[PDB]
């Protein structure tokens, strides 16, 4: 058996090397970003946006973040997905973004998720896998996204309920806000401190 | 064969959060414990990369963004396996790479070293893992470069390397070194890892018959991710 | 491919047929030697098994036997390959177990020790390997038990195993221990065995990353059997 | 290359770990016992019964036993057998049992076997092969039943003239008896001592 | 003789508060240093436990919770002395134990693993050691079990320990393991100990000429508790 | 010379294992409890109550705690207290208890300890020893409970004045309360953080 | 303290019955196994002989059986100590030894070696251990004498001992040897013992400063026999 | 822990040096022998006699042989009989003898035992523990001697029937004979071969 290859940082210049295309880099013709909705893509769009702070507060502006969700029916657009349910076919599921180097804000263009089986015959908030890596961070960060108008179906969430300090599952509840008819979910994320965001090991 | 979950990752063998002598750490690493969850679908489904989208360059660094000439610099192919702890190659997984040029400067207006840039130069691949779990791409060897942790700390020579493969807990971000160079038993970056024998598995060996004589140098890296068990019993998954 | 014979059975790698220190040996032993011969297909046949034969809960031992609830114990799966001396995987090979149940109790009135019986476990389970010879079945840790053999004897945990493959030339029947039990090394039984690194072959090893967390261990035990020698000159077998 | 993993004996509970129907265990639905007769099988029926002995004397009850033979024409039903003839397909050839708890006698129903060539095209004389574990047995003890009303072809057999022993010779032949039309070969078995059985290294 | 204080506790050979392998003491230990005092009559007295408040099987974990029959699992004996730090025996402490079934299930709707629960096993004991520091008793070798710290940790089997003895600055609460459980060198909680040595401590030795003839095993566990310095000049105590 | 065994935590039930009576593990017919007072006890009879919480703020539910004190006289009931005063015959001065499961209260009816003498001469405010075990604490964690209504002997007390920030002192400090003419002192234990309880090593 | 069994016999620790080496063995050992039988008060219980029945000199082999003189050879002392195996002492036990001269004659008839007899030397003692177990004899050094086993076999010196104790389990002969005598290492007899530790166990040791000036000199032995155990729980002897 | 002094036989002159008065040589006033009945002991007279066989047949004149047994009630003259009954105080239960030069016969005079307890609460049959040296015994070997007129009680002896040979178990029965109004047990014992006599590890 083998032992799993160690995590390094992502240094300084991962939020360049991961989306060269954005810092003026033009080594490719296609370009991965943060704009999850195709044209016939499914479902409410929403806005995912945040900024990720350090142990002072500070926002972190050289971080690279990604992604990783189910459709509108909850289907993951993966051969792994076992429900054999047919997922939505213009769907990718993930997106990497880094923070504006003035503001600090990241953000991610995509559909609010729908409900995924959980263990055992139970069923899962609506939810987005999110992973955090930057200079000073040695292993990716994960944790989840989960929206305040889905109260009733995350107080059934086998995984908020997993976490024992009330006080802590809020930190992983985006807060629903509506600019201009687009739907918009904030979500800070605190690294250290306190409100310390919930991180896991998956 | 009914797929279970990844096994767990092994702490161990990983740097922990924080390190302190690694200054940045301090105050980027969380002070509360991670909470391990029992997986579920999110946690052993990713994303799927189409071959279609990638472009024939997108694995030579050294003609990828070559404009009116060669960058300058030592040539080298670097090629390996990437598999996972039981032994199973990986098969069509996304690994990107970027690094620094032969001065080790990168190609962004913040990094602001005297190690002069290569207009030749971009410093970004990627590729998709073949059957075999085979990669393969040919750069510039990045030469080593000073940061401040300390005032006078320095980078081994590296190339940054991430994998998106067939489970969302398998995704994994690393840097991996090349045999002999001296700066690797001084970085506090590389000593973040607690074992002596996982340091040595982010070094990168001279593959000397793989050499392309009067052309280029060549080393080889393998990478292990972690493995999916397999469920003969009760399936709880789901 | 014609197969020939299989190869000789290594007598130095097995226990003799006289050994005093098990002291039922010693009027069950042949003075005589045993006579060797040379093969014949009554030797190199054996019979085949069908799958349908089976039930789906054969190789469960945990549910096996289970009535108002579950036996108690530990919660084991163990699994392995078994495969011929030449490292060819035997498929489709007939494996059965027996063993006590946690307490060191057989389920039979012979059995009058005092460890308790448990409702719920038979302790008899079988499976056939598959084609990469591969095995897996699930049970609850046997107890260690007392015997007399000298008055004061007991025997390590184990699981007692037999296997019906291809040629009746392989038939083997044995029994494996758990890595790290103490009475491993005062066992008469186990020491019939010459060689100690024999004595190792017969100890299935705790594979951690395949437990299955909040609910078994597992450990991982492979088996070797004869092989065939392919004929490649005069085929004298008939 | 590998060595063969070591034997040990079957202990004092192998004739009911491997026979667990008849120990009250029931935990198959199908059951390996010692009838190897199926009501389209062909040949002649045969019982064979016999006794095992220790050293002393004294039969064993803890015994299992399990014999494996060809098919009225002298045919394994194995994918090793490379005759080239058709096997009688009711027939599997093999079949196990433990002695009488209270009597010590083992027994089997099956056929009486035909003639199946020997090596360098010699002919074996009809045999039943087969193997005896117990408590005390640190590896299973193989031997052959041949037939006393077959002497012609007795006469002939590689395997018993191998035997320089006139005297050891006969230990590995049945004696025939008919019991109220049913034919049965009596073979007791005695594992040492005076006319100890032939044991086999094959 | 006039007693003084006990010996300072060495923390070299304790595990320190903070423990981060071990998830729950991060929020649970304190980050200012432990304030140390010179001891007083508060800290060398402890109270005393009389002989006739214990029952005839409070020290017999077999039989004390035994309701239609035997509790299932592998029958022990665990004997030992529990001496001071300057090898004097320590006579008439209280000593308790609790601990698992042999599932690895404790008596308690808390848990809610999977192993099966024993309804003739209670899983609590206690005795006053004697004049020799002595102290014997006999139960179910407790499973090891399941817990959540990383996803699949596992606890090696263990009966947890407490100690009263004669004074207050002695009180103690353990757990010891069982010789050769291979899970001993993987628990994040016994690696909260700073030393080898101090780790192989709390491991009980098979005590194989204890055991007793078709009945049961026996493990041989010493114990050992701060002690007290005689004084020969000036008395501070008070 | 011997080191002394190594501690190890509680774990999650060490307050069933020392406490089975209250888990309804009826396994004793003579059980420890939380009650200092029989009848015939001397003294002011007092509650002493709290919770004790962890880093975040929490109360724990699995806490382990036990007491040991003086009688009204301020002597020890164990044959190591030097005073050559007698004690009160009808004192153990000892008790456990563990922390309610709903509420977190943990709580003990005892008396009020007297004066005991300290080192050289000196004198100790009253006081009671405490100790906490739980899932999470490697080593229990030693302090002590004072009484806000000695001031003036907590001013002279040795181990009080031991402590260089006064502002530590005051964690050690119980606050008297009278409900329905039962005297109570509150006090509460804070593991980590913010007007951390003081700890000793002894 | 209620008395159980006495731990089983280490049959490892002592010699086969068979024992090829030594050929008087062969016509006089058993075929079958010894039987192990469970302990009743017939195999813990012993005679007890009283001092009164013992004369002045019948630890003195030097005097007891001197007519006109004493007798010829190396004048020692020999003492030591019979405990049991968990090191208690064992008190008044009955110690018979018996002795070649310093010839290596034995004082019989039989006996016809060419070595001279010694009118003054019987060579047969006994004493009773006291409280400590400690037990002391006088004599003559024996000297090594020829036997027909190959035909020019030599025994080293030796003393012959018995032992009755407390229980009839633990009924002992046995011999011991001189430290430093080469013929020990050549002895068929002293083979029969499987180890080498326990061959060592019976050669008594030069003990210095225990030698009595212009004298004697002065070995130390010291006799271990099977220990008893204690019972804390059921009570099965009886 | 020690290991126990390992054994070696008595060898060729175990007979005389620890019977020295019968080899002539006086240097003990007292001497041990074979007659355990002194003037007052009660119970029946016996006399217990046999010869000791090797391998070929030929009775051993060296041998040296001692028995142990309880008096007529059934106790054990030793301070640790537990039966709590008061032995007879004219019975020392011990004796040793050699075989008689010339003829190979050895004997003792002793009384007939009465019943002594068996394990739990089980009874056991009149029995003499014997143990026997010589030189080619490397370990001195116990048997036990029951009496062919206890026929009942030898039946439900707990070590006869923990014998499963019922053929051995005989080997342990001496003959009841009648010289001369004398009783008369005749035991031979066979250390090898046909009706080898039972020997324990006790
Ligand atoms: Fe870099
Ligand atoms: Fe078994
Ligand atoms: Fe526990
Ligand atoms: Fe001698
Ligand atoms: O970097
Ligand atoms: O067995
Ligand atoms: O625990
Ligand atoms: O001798």
């Amino acid at each position: 058996e083998l032992k799993e290859t160690p995590s390094q940082t992502g240094g300084p210049y991962v939020h360049i090397g991961l989306l060269p295309k954005q810092a003026n880099i033009e080594v490719f013709e296609h370009n991965l970003d943060n704009n999850l909705v195709q044209d016939n893509t499914q479902g409410q769009r929403i806005r995912l946006e945040g900024q990720v702070f350090d142990g002072l507060g500070l926002p972190l502006r050289d971080v690279l973040i990604e992604i990783w969700q189910a459709d509108t029916n909850g289907v993951y657009p993966s051969q792994a997905d076992t429900q054999g349910k047919q997922v939505d076919p213009n769907f990718l599921g993930w997106g990497r973004t880094g923070a504006d180097f003035g503001t600090g804000f990241w953000s991610f263009n995509t559909i609010k998720p729908g409900a995924v089986p959980g263990r055992k015959g139970s069923t899962q908030a609506p939810h987005i896998s999110l992973i955090i890596f930057a200079h000073g961070i040695n292993i990716g960060l994960h944790t989840r996204v989960y929206f305040d108008d889905e109260a009733e179906a995350n107080a059934k969430d086998p995984v908020l309920n997993s976490i024992e300090w009330a006080t802590r599952r809020q930190t992983l509840v985006a807060k629903r806000e509506e600019r201009d008819g687009e739907v918009v979910y904030r979500f800070d994320i605190r690294i250290q401190g306190e409100n310390e965001t919930v991180f896991f090991d998956i | 064969i009914i797929w279970g979950a990844y096994a767990q990752r092994n702490t161990e063998d990983h740097p922990p959060a924080y390190a302190p002598g690694y200054k940045t750490s301090v105050l980027r690493s969380p002070k509360n414990a991670l909470i391990s969850i029992a997986e579920t679908l999110s946690e052993v489904t990713a994303p799927h990369f189409s071959a279609d989208k990638f472009g024939p360059k997108d694995n030579d660094l050294i003609l990828n963004y070559a404009k009116d000439g060669l960058p300058i610099g030592e040539r080298v192919i670097v090629h390996g396996y990437v598999r996972d702890q039981f032994g199973r190659p990986v098969k069509n997984a996304l690994v990107e790479v970027w690094q620094a040029n032969a001065s080790g400067r990168y190609r962004h207006p913040n990094d602001q070293y005297i190690g002069a840039m290569d207009p030749n130069f971009g410093g970004c691949g990627r590729m998709l893992t073949d059957d075999n779990g085979y990669y393969v791409f040919r750069t510039i060897k990045p030469g080593p470069y000073p940061w401040r942790n300390r005032i006078n700390e320095w980078r081994p020579a590296h190339i940054h390397f991430s994998l998106i493969a067939d489970g969302w807990a398998q995704r994994l971000i690393s840097q991996f070194y090349f045999e002999g160079d001296t700066l690797i038993d001084s970085c506090p970056i590389l000593k973040t890892i607690p074992s002596e024998q996982q340091r040595r598995a982010l070094i990168a060996l001279e593959d000397k018959s793989n050499f392309i004589e009067a052309d280029s140098r060549c080393y080889r890296f393998d990478i292990t991710l972690r493995g999916r068990r397999a469920t003969y019993f009760e399936n709880d998954l789901t």
